[PDB]
């Protein structure tokens, strides 16, 4: 349903308060682990020798309760970045004490505020805590969408609120967070608790938190309007944000006292559950993708590796894909043989890389649909797939289908083909080596022969995602370059991210290739206009293909072939993230390289700043020929 | 003997010490550690018996802790609670009990500072939720709500005689002078330099255009509203100035509180006449006896009530 929690800065009896919030319908509680007003002294006598206890006993809850229901809170007097040395020193010791108590307790999370620009010493003290033993605890940085200074009432006569637009200034709180998490070296243990206020900022300001690790959204009671029946509700704009945040699967946190005294505290909660149940449903793509969101996978190499049985099963349960292949064959057969020849002219149809036979059956259903004659050849290099093919050829297909157990590049065909059909494409089109395979095969295609698909194009788009950068950064393996994980593409259902500019075509291949000197190597320069202030982390890749005429397949979001949940986008990371200012152009260079044995990509950002060339000589990543 | 509905135990952390015009002592106290985090209100017609529980005139226990307190005349007690509530506790006819008149949850976080305005019918509260609220004590409602500040409100101090006027200060480094009569009520005042954060406020009881403020680095400042560029200031404490209280004298003395666990007593020139190290923990309040004007009663987190003799 909805994972939601209660924020309290007042808990007189821990046992009673917890039962009340559970009764209201809260999954957890955010509370102080030491009294918020209880300032402790660590240096100066006599306050230093203040007798204990210094807080309430851990025995007041079961270990289970501390582990699952309690989010701890830093004490509001703890200011490690105070301008007063004495305060800085006590706040350091107090921060350690409270953070170590949270760790003692086994708390699943702990809240620390970013309520000012300078949080350097707070970042230092947290970093030192994070490196004091390996633990699973999470840190939630309480950041507002709008700094309190920028939402104050215009009631000071000699200090009025600035009515002049300050594009970058309106995004100051994102900069507070960015610096804090940069200083802490992108710890996976540090995330955002995003505090939403009465009046939302500009859309660009809300767009900065795209790609950020938002773990919780804080909604104060103060921001809920009152409906005619007296219930708490939200502005349509506030509802949009909640809908956007439900997609991120955040935990919603209710803070502040009850201002709808006619109703209870489950009222604020019931609105969220109501909004949760009333969202546009998860479509066939959204429902299939569930579980794979920002989960990094290795791109398939079906040429180098023999695919497992369950990999074929995944890429077969896609009827739209084979309806389009069927349609492209149907349309081709009619263009090649007229109604007068519908029983004398029999077409040489070669399925090149037949898998377990769905493309074969699609070529069958397209011969009877078009009511034309075809002689089928089913070529397949994977001997385990050939088992499924040869059982199909015996039990059903018969003499019409001729199973060939060979690689298309090494096979000597008895007769030339009219139509060669294949699905040798990956998420970046040519990344499964479709150019090379089809070049090695076109000799056994007739001079007027058709290749299905006849054309394909890859696209790239610059993306921002500090979540995916961290996800990649975590892929370090022993016995290899400590940075080889950034020099390889990942198939990923890109979820928590921001597309910084429209996808632009990268590399195109045409089949057959009529070039006298066929060269599958490439160099492309792209210029991506960026109209936001952002951080570039990598490039999403998609493809488009023409099977035949207007019959196409696409994973480019703009032209996405609807229903094709099979292909996820590819991600090309960059080792070091790059700041991009609004109005700047991101310029990327991409190469498709090869030798006799392997094919690979290399890429570099040249504007606004230079990166290193990624994957030089295929050192970190190659596609096996 | 213990009065009815009063507990046999007192909360260790003493927050407020307030003398009524008759001489009876008002005590506010919180439990800031241990199992139960709550507060209490105590009345001592014999001030020399305090802090002892079994020798009080009246006693009550609140749901949450007592951050701040003020007398509402002679039978009223206005309470700044952690619960986000402003509580008004009505005294008994025989003055034996302390009964809840109203408890309103308007502030979204701990209420930290309360001040009753000159008429005694209106009050201003300052909170960690950064808000400032003007209250009508008879209707039990908020008249006006001001988000003037950008950080938690530290001190709200009503003017001696104007109902429209009060000072406020905050961790946002603003000292705001208020006048409910202006369409823009607040006005940023203070010294030339930004300096250290303001922690405590006290109007002069005679010069209505003059006040004093204590900073987080233990400095006390003498400020005139008009000149708006501080005349005199002395480093009175080694730690944050918690509170500032003027003596009832025609020519008054200024009592200076601190987290340095000391009390200092100063003259017009902010020069040190007295200092007491009597406390072993933070000094939280000070009241001068309405009866003996040379007497000053402090409370601390060390659960000590120290009666001083100021010459
Ligand atoms: N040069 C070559 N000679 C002969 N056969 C070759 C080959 N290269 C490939 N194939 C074979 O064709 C398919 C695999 O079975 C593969 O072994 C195909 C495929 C992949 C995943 C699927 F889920 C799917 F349904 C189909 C793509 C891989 N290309």
């Amino acid at each position: 349903r909805v994972s939601s929690g209660r924020d309290l800065n007042c808990v007189p009896e821990i046992a009673d308060t917890l039962g009340a919030v559970a009764k209201q319908g809260f999954d957890f509680l955010c509370m102080p682990v030491f009294h918020p007003r209880f300032k402790r002294e660590f240096i100066q006598e006599p306050a230093k020798n203040r007798p204990g206890p210094q807080t309430r006993s851990d025995l007041l809850l079961s270990g289970r309760d501390w582990n699952t229901l309690i989010v701890g809170k830093l004490s509001p007097w703890i200011r490690p970045d105070s301008k007063v040395e004495k305060i800085r020193r006590n706040s350091e010791a107090a921060m350690l004490q409270e953070l170590n108590f949270g760790a003692y307790l086994g708390l699943p999370a702990f809240l620390l505020p970013l309520n000012q620009e300078d949080n350097t010493n707070l970042a230092r003290v947290l970093t030192n805590h994070i490196h004091t033993g390996h633990h699973s605890s999470m840190f939630w940085m309480r950041v507002p969408l709008v700094a309190p200074e920028d939402l104050r009432d215009d009631i000071i006569e000699n200090a009025p609120t600035t009515h002049t637009e300050e594009y970058s200034g309106e995004e100051k709180t994102w900069m507070w967070w960015h610096n804090f998490r940069t200083l802490c070296d992108y710890s996976k243990r540090i995330a955002v608790a995003l505090e939403i206020g009465a009046d939302l900022p500009s859309n660009h300001v809300i767009d900065r938190w795209l790609g950020e690790p938002i773990k919780a959204a804080i909604l104060p009671t103060s921001i809920f309007l009152t409906n005619k029946k007296g219930f708490p509700v939200l502005s349509k704009m506030h509802q949009r944000l909640i809908f956007r945040l439900l997609k991120l699967e955040v935990q919603f946190i209710i803070t502040g006292t009850n201002h709808h005294s006619e109703k209870e505290f489950c009222s604020y909660l019931q609105y969220l559950e109501y909004l949760s149940q009333n969202r546009p449903p998860p479509n066939a793509y959204e429902l299939f993708a569930k579980g794979y969101e920002d989960y990094l996978q290795s791109p398939l190499q079906p040429l180098m590796d023999n695919l497992e049985s369950q990999t074929y099963e995944v890429f077969e349960k896609d009827p739209i894909k084979y309806s389009q292949y069927q349609q492209a064959i149907y349309k081709c057969l009619l263009d090649r043989v007229p109604e007068e020849e519908k029983d004398t002219n029999v077409q040489v149809l070669m399925v090149l890389g037949a898998g377990r036979g769905p493309l074969v059956n699609a070529s069958l259903r397209a011969a009877k649909q078009a009511d034309r004659r075809i002689k089928l050849y089913a070529v397949e290099k994977n001997p385990n797939a050939v088992v499924t093919l040869e059982n199909w050829q015996f039990e059903e297909w018969g003499s019409q289908v001729t199973v060939v157990s060979s690689d298309m590049r090494e096979w000597v065909a008895p007769e030339k083909a009219d139509i060669i059909v294949s699905e040798l494409l990956g998420s970046f089109a040519d990344n499964e080596l479709s150019p090379e395979c089809l070049d090695g095969a076109q000799h056994f295609l007739k001079d007027d022969g058709v290749s299905i698909p006849g054309e394909y194009t890859s696209f790239l788009a610059p993306i921002s995602s500090s979540k995916l950068y961290n996800e990649v950064r975590a892929c370090r393996e022993k016995d290899r370059d400590p940075e080889a994980q950034f020099e390889m593409p990942y198939v990923v259902r890109l979820h928590n991210f921001h597309q910084l500019s429209a996808p632009q075509p990268c590399f195109t291949f045409s089949h057959p290739n009529r070039d006298p000197m066929i060269d599958n190597n490439r160099y492309c320069t792209l210029e991506f206009p960026v109209e936001v202030n952002t951080v570039l982390h990598g490039f999403a890749g998609y493809f488009e293909t023409v099977l035949y005429q207007d019959i196409t397949l696409s994973i480019r979001p703009e032209t996405h072939s609807p229903g094709m949940f099979s292909w996820f986008p590819i991600l090309f990371p960059i080792k070091q993230p790059i700041t991009v200012r609004e109005g700047q152009t991101i310029c990327v260079r991409f190469w498709r390289c090869s030798n006799s044995k392997k094919v690979w990509y290399e890429w570099a950002v040249t504007a606004p700043v230079c990166s290193a060339i990624h994957n030089p000589t295929g050192r970190s990543y190659t596609i096996g020929l | 003997n213990l009065p009815p509905n009063a507990p046999a135990c007192m909360e260790r952390q003493l927050e407020a010490a307030r003398y009524r015009s008759d001489g009876a002592l008002l005590l506010g106290a919180s439990s800031l550690s241990g199992r139960c985090w709550a507060g209490s209100l105590w009345l001592f017609k014999d001030p020399c018996a305090a802090p002892n529980e079994g020798f009080c005139s009246a006693g009550v226990q609140t749901e949450a802790g007592v951050a701040d307190l003020t007398w509402v005349g002679e039978r009223g007690i206005l309470v700044a609670s952690d619960s986000g509530a402003v509580e008004l506790w009505e005294l008994d006819e025989n003055e034996t009990l302390i009964v809840s008149k109203f408890c309103k949850y308007e502030h979204d976080d701990i209420v930290s500072t309360v001040s009753v305005l000159s008429s005694g019918t209106q009050a201003v509260s300052g909170s960690k939720d950064i808000c400032i609220k003007v209250w009508d004590l008879a209707q039990q409602v908020v008249l006006s709500s001001y988000r003037a500040h950008a950080a938690q409100v530290t001190c709200v101090a009503a003017s001696p005689h104007k109902d429209s006027v009060f000072l406020s200060c905050s961790e946002d480094n603003r000292i705001l002078l208020w006048d409910t009569r202006c369409p823009k009520p607040a006005s940023q005042i203070g010294c030339s330099a930004p300096g250290y954060l303001p922690t405590s406020l006290a109007w002069h009881p005679q010069q209505s255009e003059v006040f004093v403020f204590g900073d987080e680095n233990g400095t006390v400042s003498l400020v005139d509203t008009k000149s708006t560029s501080c005349v005199l200031s002395s480093a009175v404490h080694s730690q944050c100035v918690t509170g500032l209280v003027f003596s009832p004298h025609s020519v008054p003395f200024l009592a200076s509180l601190s987290e340095d666990c000391s009390l200092a007593v100063l003259d017009s020139s902010l020069s040190e006449l007295f200092r007491s190290q009597a406390h072993r923990d933070f000094v939280r309040d000070a009241t001068w006896s309405p009866l003996n004007h040379s007497l000053l009663t402090t409370v601390g987190w060390d659960h000590q009530v120290v009666h001083h003799v100021v010459p």
